């Protein structure tokens, strides 16, 4: 696949097109290394804090048992009395190499809907089961902040890895075999000019010999 | 100085006899009067259009790109009048300054002098538009006989390693200079920030020197050690510890 | 338009002449007049004019040294934005992309049929250049020494707050032949206006 | 997305409602679903479709033992929001489901 | 020489002739015969022939105006697929690439040694082209009229439900000259399947 006509000026044009494509690799490959290095270090933060929430949720589950030993059964009092949320999230923005990363930030508009739960039997095992689970949603939001950054990075590092390889396989070899066509077609004009000029000199000796 | 002018008015046949004149006087001062002569030939690109012009005056058919076929021989008659000889104390070295047309090295004027000379020095338009004098970039430049020139008795012992390290940190510092643009000033680490601060002082204190400042070869290496002292130890991997122990603490 | 530096008429000329004002076709396609591009053009009478420039217009030489740096710092950064985007750009770099764009529209652009830009005298040239680089030097001063501790504007609150002052820089190419005194003091008027803004 | 959703289990949601993530707007839906022994696989799938289509839901908590049934429904969800997490049960410890995105 | 059409024999010929059947080598590296490259080929008897075409085949001139548009629409999107990918296209473009692939495989490809495609009379040419473009226009209304609101036809349900009908469209070339009147009926008998399936 060739593009345009060889003129001695297109060769400088095609070398300028090749120069931008040569620096279109390394300037975009190192972006794909900057994204992958954060993508690999987020995965280590994924694996480490996922076995860390498993210990916290195990501790919160044993706290639950303790609360039920002390204080009746709350599997209908807690479920029925929900009206509004006490823990909410707001989506914040972050970036690595110009790739906007969605991230989550938690905040408490605290109006305690379980301000009086137990209060006659228990209520001391409660408000530390609440503390064992508000610390759990403190961590599960921080893990989900790494979850939604992980899932949008590889779908944005696949589109960068294709744009590198489309340069390396489709654009750079097309310019380079265009540039090879400019060289051999310009050499073919130089033999045509050599054959014409030598033929004039051969005819110039013919007229000189008779005259 | 034995300065030989040749302007654009005076004839083009005199451009051919001009470096033959200049090297004849530089073969009488060197190894006939036994002194070291530095020959500067400029412009060596303007020599070849004078060589092209008298060629067509002889009704000779032009070779590749109009330049004659015997140009590699004709450039050899004036480039190879150099070197030093056995029983004589003088020497002769050449700096043939030439301009490549349309910044193309594939052109026969910087190509036929690349087969025959011993390394190149590059004057680039990138550093010239940045107002850096002299605009010499040292990544594509090379001196093929610089291993022989420098040494212990010749300049001093650390020359082979401070130049190897200044070339390495400038190459790495040029790579991190683009990641400040495309990745981010905050994402780059503390060591890559140090290569950023090296390159800003390398191009302004080592390379840029002004048209009247004659730094000797000892003042050159002292400026080079000031730009290597901003780096800590164990990054200067091109310098062995036998010379790094003295010149680094100062 | 053609055979850029390898053409037997142009290649033989550049070995003789000292000044070459290279008119670009790409600036002419976008109707940037005059279309002299600043990268491949040169002049060689820069050492011969510093004796005249240290005597009559002594402000000029450190400005032309810096104005050529900003015009290439945009050029080396223009290839960055078209590949990866402007989103990850620094703040010492975004102050180049606004002042260099202010140079290309105020300083470099010039209308030859407009009755005041058909001939620009040299005090008007040194005048508006000394303000567009003092604006560059003061804005460089703000971001660098006050960085990472003080709450200094990262160019987003500056570009809307200077919208009257940036209008004064962009309207500076309008003074005429109907002033020289008024045109000189207006450059000093706009300079002391910027000195109050940087005192904030 | 401003709400956290939980499908969980019976003992799981009553700990998380005590954390403060439950919210009932009577128009649309409740933002949780208690999954007991006698609820079908379809009813978990509808509420999974409810929380994915809801705008205020930003995080979806679910036990992995419950997520093992709706696994075909969450393997097709490949968006950034809402995040879906698998938390361990009282009985069932841990491992699968997000590393499908990375091996 | 070398298959290059920048040749002093070829370029001198193209200034004289009116019809140009440019044969492609890449269409011969795959077994696509005849190898006429539909992009670079042209004719200059167009205005000279439509006075013949509003007499005998009164519907064919609006057909080639769309069939040449579809084949160029494929080429403008084929450069997107090899760089960006097929998964990010719209639905009005995925119907364009598959109808054009049906044109290149059924209409354009022609086996010269088989007993049926060694000669194709012009009613068979206008006939099988009138159904592959009506199928392109019927699938346009399935995407454009029901555009965004309803859970609509998104062309993935087409290719699994029209698998018997697409097999009818890909087999129109098998009509020998043992039938002359029946081939015109089966061109409309395939169309009545195309008529009703868009309703269902």
């Amino acid at each position: 696949r060739i593009e345009i006509f060889p003129s001695r000026m297109a060769q400088t044009i095609m070398k300028a097109r090749l120069k931008g494509a040569q620096t279109g690799r390394n300037l975009l490959k190192k972006k794909s290394d900057a994204l992958t290095l954060r993508f690999r270090q987020i995965l280590k933060k994924i694996i480490e804090t996922k076995m860390l929430m498993g210990e916290v949720m195990r501790e919160a589950a044993f706290s639950l048992a303790e609360a039920k030993f002390t204080a009746g059964d709350f599997s209908t009092t807690v479920i029925q009395n929900v009206n509004k949320a006490q823990v909410k999230i707001r989506a914040k923005k972050d970036n690595v190499a110009g790739v906007t990363l969605p991230v989550f930030e938690h905040y408490h508009e605290g109006t305690d809907s379980y301000e009086l739960t137990g209060l006659a039997r228990g209520g001391e095992q409660l408000a530390k089961l609440k503390r064992n689970y508000a610390k759990a949603v403190e961590l599960l939001v921080e893990l989900a902040s790494l979850q939604t950054s992980f899932v949008t990075l590889d779908e944005a590092i696949k589109i960068t890895n294709r744009r590198v390889n489309a340069i390396e396989h489709v654009i750079i070899p097309r310019i380079e075999r265009t540039l090879a066509y400019i060289i051999t077609e310009l050499d073919e004009r130089e033999r045509e000019e050599f054959y014409r000029l030598k033929k004039i000199q051969e005819k110039k000796k013919i007229l000189k010999e008779k005259s | 100085v034995c300065l030989f002018l040749n302007l654009a008015n005076d004839p083009t046949i005199e451009r051919i006899i001009t470096p033959r004149l200049a090297l004849t006087t530089a073969e009488f001062l060197a190894y006939q009067c036994e002194k070291h002569v530095l020959v500067i030939l400029t412009d060596m690109s303007s020599y070849a259009e004078a060589l092209r012009e008298v060629s067509a005056a002889r009704e000779e058919v032009p070779g590749r790109r109009g330049f004659p076929g015997y140009m590699y021989t004709d450039l050899a008659t004036i480039y190879e009048r150099a070197g030093r000889v056995e029983g004589r104390n003088g020497s002769i070295t050449q700096i043939p300054i030439l301009t490549m047309p349309n910044d193309d090295i594939t052109h026969p004027i910087p190509d036929l002098t690349g087969y025959i000379t011993e390394g190149q020095i590059y004057v680039d338009r990138q550093l010239h538009n940045r107002q850096i004098y002299p605009p010499i970039n040292v990544l594509p430049s090379l001196s093929r006989l610089m291993k022989s020139a420098i040494g212990e008795g010749m300049t001093r012992k650390d020359h082979a390693d401070v130049s190897n390290q200044l070339y390495a940190c400038y190459a790495i510092g040029k790579d991190v200079q683009a990641m400040k643009a495309v990745v981010g000033e905050e994402a780059l680490t503390s060591d890559d920030l140090l290569y950023l601060e090296f390159l800003q002082k390398f191009e302004r204190n080592f390379i840029a020197q002004g048209p009247y400042e004659n730094r000797t070869v000892y003042e050159t290496l002292d400026i080079g050690w000031q730009l290597l002292r901003i780096f800590p130890k164990e990054m200067l991997k091109r310098i062995p510890q036998s010379t790094l122990s003295e010149f680094y603490p100062r | 338009p053609g055979g850029d530096f390898s053409d037997p008429v142009t290649s033989a000329t550049l070995g003789i002449v000292q000044v070459f004002w290279g008119l670009d076709k790409k600036l002419a396609q976008r109707k940037h007049f005059p279309s002299v591009n600043w990268l491949i053009s040169y002049s060689k009478y820069m050492r011969a004019l510093d004796e005249y420039y240290d005597k009559h217009f002594t402000e000029f030489v450190p400005l032309r040294t810096k104005a050529k740096e900003i015009l290439q710092e945009e050029e080396d950064l223009a290839e960055i934005v078209q590949l990866v985007g402007k989103a990850s750009l620094a703040e010492t770099d975004k102050i180049t992309l606004e002042v260099a764009k202010l140079i290309k529209d105020d300083f470099l652009q010039q209308n030859g049929y407009t009755p005041y830009d058909r001939f620009c005298p040299f005090y008007k040239t040194v005048g508006m250049l000394s303000n567009m680089i003092a604006f560059y030097d003061m804005a460089r001063r703000a971001v660098e020494t006050t960085a990472q501790s003080d709450n200094k504007i990262t160019w987003s609150i500056i570009r809307e707050h200077m919208g009257e002052i940036l209008y004064k820089l962009s309207s500076m190419k309008f003074k005429d032949p109907v002033k020289d005194g008024e045109a000189k003091i207006k450059a000093d008027y706009a300079q002391l206006l910027e000195d109050m803004q940087n005192a904030f | 997305g401003k709400l956290i959703a939980v499908i969980g289990d019976e003992d799981t949601v009553t700990g998380f409602l005590l954390g403060g993530i439950g919210e009932l707007n009577k128009n649309r839906h409740p933002n949780f679903l208690v999954v007991e022994k006698d609820t079908t696989i379809n009813e978990i799938e509808d509420t999974f479709r409810q929380f994915l289509n809801r705008d205020d839901i930003g995080i979806i908590l679910i036990n992995q033992y419950i997520a093992e049934m709706v696994r075909h429904a969450l393997d097709a969800h490949q968006r950034s929001i809402p995040a879906v997490l698998e938390i361990p049960s009282k009985e069932h410890p841990y491992d699968a489901a997000k590393d499908s995105i990375l091996r």
